């Protein structure tokens, strides 16, 4: 009974962002983790009783308000020096009792919102020489120059989502790695049966669903906006 | 040192294999100690929670606990994809009345396949017809990629794919770029192509 | 509810004699509830600034507290000590004697 | 020391 | 057994007038080293030993936000008790908890407890092999079913096995000087006419620690409990303790009457005579 709004966060470097935990579990502790890519757990905030908040290892750049037993807002200000991190918020019967998470909160904060930009999805068939050597047939989705790295792909054969013979990558790397604001580049690959790829009827799709800025957002600039929205491509059978 | 130590490093261990996670605290008044799993993206999830000193089953996995020799361990039997996951040690504090966590411990379970056949295969587009992508595909678990050296090219690490229709997995990775004179057997260089591959025309 | 009645025991810390300070104590135990009073008298007079150790309980959930205070006693000073319970009636006062 | 937070009755 | 510590906690309701009193004190064997006064000052554990007084802020920190919780956890337990039997908001309740451990010469576990009073009667407490409940009346079956569903037992007996002796031993090398000291008692007899015929013999035993002791009248060297009297050892104030056991005596036969006192710092019982 532990969740977290949003799921996704993106807003401009310069103001303070607001992330909420509701708790139903009747915890009186309450705790607020960020957890970086590839590390542990680092503690920000945390509360015992229903008036108190005590500061966590890094504490800088982090408000916290504790007006009542349910909710733990956390309030990251612009004085957070790297704001971008992953913000897990927890609870527990007590200070030394067992901690369970919410669902997570992915907040991203950059310079300026030009380097917002939706996937590019394309799929690529299968080739002759896997089909005659194997009997078998890999249908490869790229997913390119994204930012930030909001991503979800799933494969989608016959209108109906499929997770046997699928394989995604873990995390998406980054296309330029030598740069902070660098865009993301996703794979995966979908691998059906030699009999089946060369079925006329069958149908592929790649769906990819991106998030970034919301339709409330201000955007100025004259290409297309990021919204949060959904990038696919299909491809159809071929006895070829 | 932190309250709560455990290898960080990459474990792995083959399919059905026992896969052993070791996790040593630092004496804070400790009498609970936790284990959690934790999914690429997702939440930390409860899954082991041991009091007393012995081995407590649950599962396919068991934890064990010696509180003498500060240390805690989890060992996992009949190893499945499924269990591809970082596994935080948690470790309780009455002095202080607090509650730590260590940095993890990711785990990846490797596939014992049998007969590969590797190979490296050019993909394009299915609408474009003019990008043009490299796949490093059914390659045994010795065989290991690397990221490339050059910006413009792009190479991604082993995925393991499971067709349930047939009853077998492979290892596959992609590579591909914008150099509009791209290789596929200019790919792969750098990494250690296991003298097996067959490359088309 | 159980209500039990405090045992009122008056005392001196060490063996008294007359001209060297001491301290006088009032020990009441096997009381229930927790609310009680407890006074020390000097020839009927309360004395002020009498301190009293920190609420404990024994086996059968009855509490005892300690009462005490420094003084000299000397051959005509009657100490006392004056104790008022919900199981009593009115405060009883069990003098000090310095054989007991 | 002293023990964890009890449960309530 | 050799060597225990215990803690004691009470909370009684003040209804309309404020929220119920909490007081905590710690325990080991006869020596108060810590405690914890919600009407105090301080509002944090307060150290009442001089070798405890050595420990971090890390401590007392942590031990001053465990106390509260205590305190937390019982005022709720005030609230739903009176539930329990449908009484009213008017009358002021009691709830008492004491844990602890005990331990042999080895310094090792040998006995753990955990018991919980309401009104002064036994509520509930864990049996001794620390993985049942003895529920006392109907109302506190509602208790053990609801800890027994979250594995209370469980976690308790982490701490009566494990942290309780491993933090008693850590006390026990710190206040060494202190803790694992014995105190013979300073015994002596005095002589008090009553009337003509009759004579009472008092034997008094003083500043000895730690307070267990026994008083023995023997007449001939005959034991006699008849016209005995045996007063409760009281605390002294100074850490010590105090004991007196009397005996009437006709008068001229003072000579037959023996005392014995036995106690932890006399490897033989010592005889008290009047003359």
């Amino acid at each position: 009974g532990i969740t977290q709004s949003p799921k996704y966060l993106f807003r401009k470097e310069g103001q303070n962002v607001t992330l909420s935990c509701e708790q139903n579990l009747n915890h009186d502790a309450m705790y607020w983790y960020r957890q970086d890519p590839g590390q542990g757990l680092r503690l920000i905030y945390y509360s015992q009783i229903v008036n108190d908040f005590q500061k966590g290892d890094i504490a800088e750049g982090y408000s916290v308000s504790r007006e009542k037993k349910e909710s733990f807002p956390l309030t990251v200000t612009s004085a957070q020096k790297n704001p971008t991190a992953f913000y897990l918020c927890a609870s527990s019967m007590g200070g030394t009792y067992e901690q369970y998470f919410g669902p997570g909160t992915r907040l991203t904060v950059t310079e300026d919102l030009k380097n917002v930009f939706p996937p590019e999805v394309a799929v690529f068939e299968p080739s002759e020489a896997e089909i005659s050597h194997t009997q078998k047939a890999t249908l490869v989705c790229l997913a390119t120059g994204f930012y930030p790295d909001h991503v979800e792909l799933s494969w989608w054969v016959n209108g109906k989502e499929v997770h046997s013979g699928v394989c995604t990558d873990p995390q998406p790397l980054k296309e330029q790695p030598a740069l902070n604001d660098s865009r993301y580049a996703l794979s995966s690959r979908l691998r059906v049966s030699a009999t089946f790829w060369q079925d006329p009827r069958n149908h592929f799709r790649c769906q990819v669903q991106f998030y970034g800025l919301s339709e409330n957002d201000e955007w100025t600039q004259d290409r297309a906006k990021p919204v949060t929205q959904i990038v696919s491509a299909e491809a159809w059978g071929r006895a070829d | 040192q932190k309250e709560v130590e455990q290898n960080s490093g990459p474990l792995s261990v083959p399919e059905g294999a026992i896969a052993s996670l070791n996790c040593t605290y630092s004496d804070r008044g400790s009498q609970s100690f936790f284990w959690y799993r934790q999914y690429s993206g997702k939440s930390p999830e409860l899954i082991m929670s041991i009091y007393s000193n012995g081995d407590k089953e649950d599962g396919r996995f068991t934890a064990q606990l010696n509180k003498a020799s500060q240390y805690v361990s989890l060992l996992i039997r009949d190893s499945q994809p499924s269990d591809s996951a970082t596994y935080l040690c948690a470790v309780n504090a009455l002095l202080g009345n607090q509650f730590y966590f260590g940095t993890g411990t990711s785990l990846t379970v490797i596939p014992n396949i049998q007969n590969p056949d590797p190979a490296v295969y050019q993909l394009r587009d299915s609408k474009s017809s003019d990008k043009s992508v490299c796949l490093f595909t059914d390659f045994d678990s010795q065989t290991n990629v690397s990221q490339s050296k050059d910006s413009d090219v792009y190479i991604t690490d082993k995925c393991v794919l499971d067709m349930r229709s047939m009853d077998f997995k492979s290892n596959s990775a992609v590579a591909w770029s914008n150099k509009s004179d791209f290789a596929c057997a200019n790919a792969f260089n750098n990494s250690i192509i296991p003298e097996d591959t067959f490359f088309p025309s | 509810m159980i209500q039990r009645t405090p045992k009122i025991q008056v005392y001196s810390r060490h063996p008294a004699e007359n001209g060297k300070s001491n301290f006088l104590n009032c020990y009441v135990s096997g009381f229930h509830p927790s609310d009680i009073e407890v006074d020390l008298l000097k020839n009927g007079e309360r004395i002020e600034k009498v301190e009293h150790s920190d609420l404990s309980f024994s086996k059968d959930w009855s509490f005892y507290l300690l009462y005490y205070t420094e003084f000299t006693p000397t051959e005509k000073d009657e100490y006392a000590c004056r104790v008022n319970h919900v199981t009593l009636s009115q405060p009883k006062i069990v003098k000090w004697d310095r054989d007991m | 020391i002293l023990d964890q937070v009890p449960f309530s009755v | 057994g050799s060597h225990s510590m215990r803690y004691f906690f009470t909370s009684v309701s003040r209804p309309g007038r404020g929220e119920p009193r909490f007081i905590a004190v710690g325990y080991v064997d006869d020596t108060q080293f810590v405690r914890f006064d919600s009407d105090a000052a301080s509002q944090r554990m307060e150290p009442r030993a001089p070798w405890i007084e050595q420990e971090g802020p890390e401590y007392w920190d942590g031990e001053t936000r465990k106390v509260k919780a205590h305190s937390q956890t019982h005022r709720v337990d005030l609230g739903t008790l009176r539930g329990y039997y449908n009484q009213s908001e008017a009358g002021s309740h009691t709830v008492q908890r004491m844990y602890g451990c005990d331990v042999g010469s080895d310094w090792r576990f040998l006995r753990g407890y955990h018991q919980y009073a309401y009104d002064g009667k036994d509520y509930i407490a864990l049996k001794e092999d620390l993985r049942s409940w003895t529920a006392a009346d109907m109302a506190a079956q509602t208790t053990k079913h609801k800890w027994e569903a979250a594995h209370v037992a469980e976690q308790l007996r982490a701490y009566l096995e494990g942290t309780c002796v491993e933090w008693l031993r850590r006390y026990l090398e710190n206040g060494k000087e202190t803790l694992q000291r014995t105190d013979a008692p300073k015994t002596h007899m005095t002589h008090h006419a009553v009337s003509d015929h009759e004579a009472t013999l008092r034997c008094w035993a003083l500043s000895f620690y730690p307070a267990e002791i026994t008083l023995t009248w023997q007449r001939d060297g005959e034991d006699q409990t008849q016209d005995t009297e045996l007063v409760e050892t009281r605390p002294a104030g100074d850490g010590t303790f105090q004991k007196w056991a009397a005996v009437v005596v006709p008068s001229g036969q003072e000579q037959r009457y023996t005392c014995h006192v036995q106690h932890e710092g006399l490897p033989k019982p010592l005889t008290l005579r009047w003359e």
